[PDB]
Formats: structure tokens, C-alpha cells, sequence
């Protein structure tokens, strides 16, 4: 957010620091990097800014975001994902079981290596297991699965 | 306890049977046990023989407590992989 205030050349005589409120000073010194603005603390002192936000607006903006990012009707996309359930997911749980072979009978090495090489030293290479992330693509599949009885009875 | 041992398994696949192999079976030659089984239970005494009626289930609705209760064990899966404490 950013705010700034211009200081004088002529009150360099007199002095500067008052600084009322101690906190705000100090929270000023942190966000904060350079050595131009180091060199910017002079001719510029900035000031603190916040926020404050309507419990209506707020709670508005939830609905918007965290309502609207389900869509309309709010049966549509997950009658829509009943739909892919049967139709478009055998081919992404063709695509699951060739990677759920292939990258495994190679990450079956990896403990053989791992008994091989040291007590579990340095990063040798560049395969990992992976196989994390293709499980929870397995779960929104029976997920979805399970949306299909919900959805489609009733 | 064998009398209703018999008045049990008549129910199977009994389709027609004539009725004095009913008679050694059971016990009681022409009784009125003949009348008791007939009439207490099914077994519609017709021309000499024990009629067997037909029954059947069709799993017609159920489509849903198969959906409900998959829904039961796919929120259990669902929740345990859920935990997260």
C-alpha cells in the first residue's frame, strides 16, 4: 500500500522527533528494503495505513468468494462432475494405472539404492515416488464417485 | 420340532407333491393335521397334490440401499482419509 510524507529543508535547524505512538515508527522500519530508501529516509517519513472493513461487506464478499466459485443452482457443477464420472474419467484411470506401472517398478529401486548407497545422504538425482499426487487425483475420482448416488437418487 | 422341521422346509422346491407321500412323511394317515398343515400353512390342497405358489423379490428399488448405503461406506472412506485431526 505504500504511503509517504515530504519533510522541509528549512526545519533542519530545529529538530525532527516526536514521533508519537512509538509502534508505528518501528513497524515502519520493517517493511522496508534498499539502499535507496535508506538513502529516502530523508525527505520522506512514511505512515501507517489499515483497515478496516463493513461485517456486511465483508460477509458479502464471502458469499462471492466463497459461494460464487460454486456456480449457479449450485446442483449444476456437481451434476456436471456426475457426468465426467462415467464418461471422461476411465480414460484419466487409463492414464493413472500406465503411470501407477511405470513409475513404479523404477521407484522400486529406490529403497534398494537407499540401502545401497548411504544412511540417507545428498540428493543423487532426479526421480522421486510422485505417486502422492496421482492418489489424490484417485480420490477426487471416488469422490466424484461417490457424488453419483447423491445426486442421481433424488 | 420336526413336525415344524417339515412345515419349514416345505416351502422349497416342493413344486407339487402328491399327498400320501405327504402322509408318511408328516405323520397322521387322513387327519385333520392335514387340515392344520393346508390351511395353517399354504400348500393349497388341491386334487392330491400340495400346490406350490410363487414369490419373488425383483431387487426393483434397491438401486437405492445400495446407493445409501455406499453412501455410508464412501463418507466412512471419505472421512477416514479426511482425518486431518
Amino acid at each position: 500500500i505504500d504511503a509517504f510524507r515530504l519533510i522541509n529543508a528549512n526545519m533542519m535547524v530545529l529538530g525532527h522527533e516526536p514521533r508519537q505512538t512509538t509502534s508505528n515508527l518501528g513497524h515502519l522500519n520493517k517493511p522496508s528494503i534498499q539502499a535507496l530508501i535508506h538513502g529516502l529516509n530523508r525527505h520522506y517519513y512514511s505512515i501507517t495505513i489499515n483497515y478496516r472493513k463493513n461485517e456486511l461487506e465483508q460477509k458479502m464478499l464471502l458469499n462471492l468468494h466463497k459461494k460464487s466459485w460454486m456456480e449457479g443452482l449450485t446442483l449444476q457443477d456437481y451434476s456436471e462432475h456426475c457426468k465426467h464420472n462415467e464418461s471422461v474419467v476411465k480414460e484419466m484411470l487409463e492414464l493413472a494405472k500406465n503411470y501407477n506401472k511405470a513409475v513404479e517398478e523404477e521407484d522400486k529401486m529406490t529403497p534398494e539404492q537407499l540401502a545401497i548407497k548411504n544412511v540417507g545422504k545428498q540428493d543423487p538425482k532426479r526421480h522421486l515416488e510422485e505417486h502422492v499426487d496421482v492418489l489424490m487425483t484417485s480420490n477426487i475420482v471416488q469422490c466424484l464417485a461417490a457424488m453419483l448416488d447423491t445426486v442421481v437418487f433424488k | 420340532t420336526i413336525r415344524d422341521e417339515i412345515a419349514g422346509c416345505i416351502e422349497k422346491a416342493y413344486e407339487k407333491i402328491l399327498f400320501t407321500e405327504a402322509t408318511r412323511i408328516l405323520f397322521f394317515n387322513t387327519p385333520k393335521k392335514m387340515t392344520d398343515y393346508a390351511k395353517k400353512r399354504g400348500w393349497v390342497l388341491g386334487p392330491n397334490n400340495y400346490y406350490s405358489f410363487a414369490s419373488q423379490q425383483q431387487k426393483p428399488e434397491d438401486t437405492t440401499i445400495p446407493s445409501t448405503e455406499l453412501a455410508k461406506q464412501v463418507i466412512e472412506y471419505a472421512r477416514q482419509l479426511e482425518m486431518i485431526v
